[PDB]
């Protein structure tokens, strides 16, 4: 999961 | 399980193999001995592979075993590595437990996902005595289990233990608000 | 097939089921698994049989490996409120709820026979689900524990710590044992 | 078996005094025989005091209401006694006896709790009977307050789980108006 | 199905009619409702008329040991003496009961045979409880050996020899080692 | 559901008064004890009369039969043996135990004849022991075969070995019974 | 089973010398019959007895006992087809006494070879087999004599399972005649 | 239990009334023979009553009391409360014309004989052609008892067919319907 | 057996079981029924696809007859998540979840095959225990499927009244129906 | 199993780590055996780590790693993760003194054997003689590793006792708790 | 799940198969003890003089499927040397006594049983008389080998053997039914 | 687990690694899809080297009889002499394929042992198909017996009286009945 | 149950 939980 | 191609040559994975190289873990169903060892046995490798960088853990659990979700819980705080934990679907118990017990702001909630929080079940057959031993070692579990969601979530102790003694749902925003998350992960 | 047998009452004869015909002597049969059917049961029988003869002792002859404490509780309540001595007898067994209830008799006719074994213990149970439901039960098989203890001590006549010592684990007692430990009072010969 | 006496069978011969005994698990059928027993001894005399005796776990409601509501309609007091225990729906029948009536035998035990039940299907569907569950709660406590003489707040309180009463604690309860001792 | 049966002065079922002239039957294994039921007959028997023998018919290949303890005490305890009467078998405690019916009043038909040995149990749990349990199975077998010894005549060392395994006896067998009295003939 | 006559009795009651006992189907302690009871009632009511005994059975437990037949040996009435469908095993061996002359075979009924069948599972030492005793059974067994029948032991045993039919004329013939009932 | 005047409505028919042959033919409800067959002809050695058949046959031996006695027997056996008479109860349907067999007008008839098994050593398959032949063999010069079809037409027809109407079982010899309403 | 007053139904078979009731099979169905044979003999120009509320069931079982009714002399009368289907259905419409009734609730349902075998195929069409001819017959019993034509009957009960009172009525299946 | 398949590249000669050469062309399939682990999988199917390319489609191919809420809506909130559209197409039937998945497409890329069909319902669910649980259980259902109705209200285009009206009960929806209700947006044509 | 080529388990035993994880039985026992023979052939001087999560079980097997670990030259240090109990507490204080770890909400259960034996009195004397010897054993090594009196382990054993992380180190079942 | 380990890659017990190490592990049957046998057979053709070792850990089993591993181990010119872990029991035992005198073992705290055949049958008395004598017969073949290994009377060995018996590993020694104690 | 093993480098199951010393495993209850397997390996042996012997190692309790034929007459075709060697026991058809390997080729391991007896069925249905089937076995039997006879050298009578029920032979007893040619020794 | 119950 990126942008940021990866 | 599908395979995939990473290019290093050009060799293959699985792809729940694939997602690991890049750190990502994943908790599946129900909490117990065997799929919990397997977590534990992941996090110490990608600890050892860099002791810094953050790690990943996609929950989607209905609970179970408290014994193995702590081996799961106890690693996560050893470890130097940040866990950070991603409920998808449902972490509902220990699911929950293991949910709210990532790193400080980097634990989320997807839109929909929902949380279920409650108390230690149990049971023992026996003799009085023996009785005593098993239930007084449950409040014990029970005792521990709520001061360390106080900890994660930042409520009171007594608030946990008022919310905790039946099953209580949560939504997305309301894992937010009690602290069991720090956000939603919108797009 | 319950045997039936011929009575000669003053009106004339008649015919009764042989446990139906010992009842009509006071003997009643406590066997088997303890529960709240057979309990009851029992306790119909000596309310009966105090009604016709409020005086005469009543004989409870027990064969047992005991059952469910609340159930069992029910015939002791009904032993000691009744106004007829229930003399007890061990034949074969008394185990637990059937130990309790054999040394539970009117003081001084409680009998073994002379092969007739006893066991001793502390209440078993169990529950499932969430840890304060737990708790509830275990505090409420923790003060049936006690009061059983008390029971014993009151009618065995040991001290209440020395039932606690002993009721800890299955404790077996021997006819002569029992007569001994203050379970019974003689064993029953010729 | 059941015995015989001089020709009756044991419980046969008891009801004749007036006594119905009330043993084990509460369902449809074991009630409706209570039912039936208490409109026959009412009839017999619609002034003598009747007597249920209890060794119960408790069991459906529904067929405990049937006896409840009989208990209430007809002319007799109806006395309950307490031997060995009465749980859930066989402590409120106990409770339901006619004040100053109702006994327990010295160890005999009591336990209370609230309506267990549960349903699958449609949300809709589980709406209904949750709803439904719910209202039966509320009107056994708003009883069980009426004849304990508890406030109904206390009621809720005492009921959410189980809770176990001796002999004597039924009695400050209001459970039961004494305890039983011997002749 | 029982067969009815008349008696002038009575309808009885057969096993009924043969209690009326003290006979009582001891059939298949021995557990505690049918014990209990043997029990009751000898106790209704006695209070009959204390000073008449009883009949203890045997066919049985034994089983719970507290259910036949409890018709054994009760033989030795009434007045009326108990005579005992071997039919197709008597094995463990079937054994045990036949050979403990009065002195002089124990048969055997001719091809009945007969059938001793040791206790059987079992427990399971903590050492602490197998203990305890294992003691009081030695116990019991102890004592079922001093009572075969006391109504065979055999000493107790011959008995413990005899019955650490399964031993078959033949109605003649019986008869010479003390288990019977005679064998009954037409 | 047995039939009731008149004379009420039972029908199988009914026909004891006449001295006929049925041995039914699979032989074993409970039905064997049965016909024992009714064959000592019978010896009582009259030592002098025959006694009847129809056998329609497969066989079965050996000491159960054998119970039977020391009885039939024991009582001073004559047992007369009658074979209706099927003597096997237990019943054929009851069957030829009747009094000599009065044993027989219904016209188309058969006997069939074969070794005693056992097992057992343990330590060598105590399947050794039960091996042993099934052989004295065996013996046994074809000793009062012979005696009965008039053939030899080794005969007996010689035609037992393995399942043996024989037809209603050959019962006879074998010694079996001594003549078919004829209408 | 109701009750009249009381008999059971079975004991009341009995009575009347009416015996019921229902279901599956096997050692005790075939007992039961020949103990009825046996009471009613020392009741009245001359008066019929009626054997009412609805079965869809079974044990070969268990039936034989019923023939046998049906053909020892002094008073003539009329038997009566309702619903269904198949295999063993085609069998002692037509065993009934001639000219008093009869089929209702929509029973039907069922006649076959004997059906059998055996598991084990070869030897005794062959013992085994051996016997079932001969038993096929006795069935079928018995359905010969009653029905007055030669040996081999009986053979033939009973290789299969082969069903017979009312009309066709008159036809056949199986039975006498259909009966209808008749004044 | 059933209560006593006798027993409630030995009590209505004194008024010749008898139940058919639930599953069709051989030991209810033989108990039914009985009590028509018994009621015969007692009176043979009365009125017997059949009270049927059943799915019906084995088609022998039925066919036994069927031929009983046509062979007594008494008129069977037929009563259908809540249901008579299939076997039950016939043995309905098989009572004394004039006196066959449905209670105004009740409903009919008529269909064709269903079976089962295996084996070899010899032995397949050898009871295939059986269970074929009983559906010949059942076919030709109902043409005769309802009055539609056989043609009409075969096309009728290929499939499950239900048929309230009223339409019982018209279809030749009862007389009338039961009213105060 | 899943049958392997040669992919011919430059890298040289590849081989692979036929649905992992279709995850290469960004075709994930969702078959039977959904539930955690089947649902896990297409959660990590759809990651990796993004990180391969943020920017290209990707095909969720659904023949499903529904299954568990929370799993399904593990996928639900991964559609909506990543960067790539995921275009939706319905093979045979997509049912319950199933038919909320196929909704819950990209706008304007969500197809139904011309004889599959579609079928909508409410939550099912089931507790035992206290009236006290069953009401906090009763609650959340009833919260599920309102969000499941608001949520096939925003993709359907219908109002959240009327797709609570054709809910309440099993409602079938041919392939047109589905793209007449706005559940799809075409049929696939050739 | 995830794969890092490898799966999970046979990646981390290369940096000698073991896991008993589950019911302690034969054939996961001697894969135990076979892991800790193998590692001291690699190098009988470098520390072998055997992470322990599980109930216990079956005592021989148990004793079978309990004697390997004993026997070979390296250390053999032990962690515990989520629980350990009977068996698996044995094991876990069975490691080298000073290597022996708690994780902090790991939880530890202590209590004597468990058996069971249904036959001949002779033969149930033969096996309760046996499990009694077994239990001294047992109590023995427990003293031996804990530096808890013989008297003490037996005191504390007779029923199950738990105990938590802190309370196993001031039990001497493990040096000390694994942390941060 | 089997650990792997590289060298080649082996599963575990691939790997110590290399050492001439074979495993006995849990109950003796057919197939476990061919697979024994197949094992035995190949280190033997590998190397014929150098020792074999099987490490034993088995609450015993089907008696034909030991006495094949038995025959094997005495057939092969490589001395067999045995290792009791945990337990050896029944056929365990026996087949642990089988070993090469003075190569074999106990574990300080792995213990023994040995107890005589166990068997069953069930027919007709002739076939019942047949099977008796066949399984008394078997029982008196592995008292006589316990006894040749053991060096203990055949006598002794019946007693011993009657029923149940267990042995520590130091009664073991005493008993000669291994020759020492593994000691660090 | 089948362990794996190193050739001159290659790696094989150690059951294929025997296969290529020309050794085959017959192992467990004989049936269908087990001696398929052996037939297979059989040819290819063949095919491999039509002069070379090959090795049959059995330890079997028996089986299906016309399995087990599936293996008699791939033995009986193939030109290499097939060796047999009787490990822990060789049972019913197990001991028919043992006595079956090449005359002079045949051995017993010390503490094996042999058991012969007849063939074993059953049927259930019409009296026609019972004759029908138990004709056949009894054919079978007869061809067993036959093929026995052959084998051992002993006479058909023999073999059908030594048959009728369970004969045990130890290994010295096979040698001297002519099952096998030898006992192994070391 | 007497003295009160009855």
């Amino acid at each position: 999961f990126s942008p940021a939980a990866p | 399980v599908p395979m995939v191609i990473e290019q290093t040559g050009e060799r293959s994975f699985d792809i729940y193999s694939r997602l690991l190289k890049e750190r990502v873990i994943f908790l599946t169903g129900q909490v117990e001995d065997h799929m919990a060892n397997l977590i534990v046995a992941q996090m110490l490798f990608l600890e050892a592979e860099n002791p810094e960088k953050d790690i990943y853990l996609y929950i989607n659990s209905p609970g179970g075993v408290i014994t193995a979700g702590m081996s799961i819980y106890d690693t996560m705080q050893f470890i130097k590595p940040d866990v950070s934990t991603i409920c998808m679907g449902q972490a509902a118990s220990m699911g929950a437990f293991l949910l709210t017990a990532g790193a400080k702001g980097k634990r989320f909630c997807l839109p929909n996902s929902r949380v279920m929080i409650h108390q230690p079940l149990g049971g023992y057959q026996g003799q009085a005595t023996d009785i005593e031993i098993h239930a007084r070692e449950i409040l014990k579990v029970k005792g521990r289990m709520n001061e360390l969601m106080a900890l994660h979530t930042g409520q009171s102790l007594e608030q946990i233990e008022r919310d905790t003694e039946r099953d209580r749902f949560l939504s997305a925003p309301e894992a937010v608000e009690y602290g069991l998350v720090d956000s939603i992960l919108t797009h």
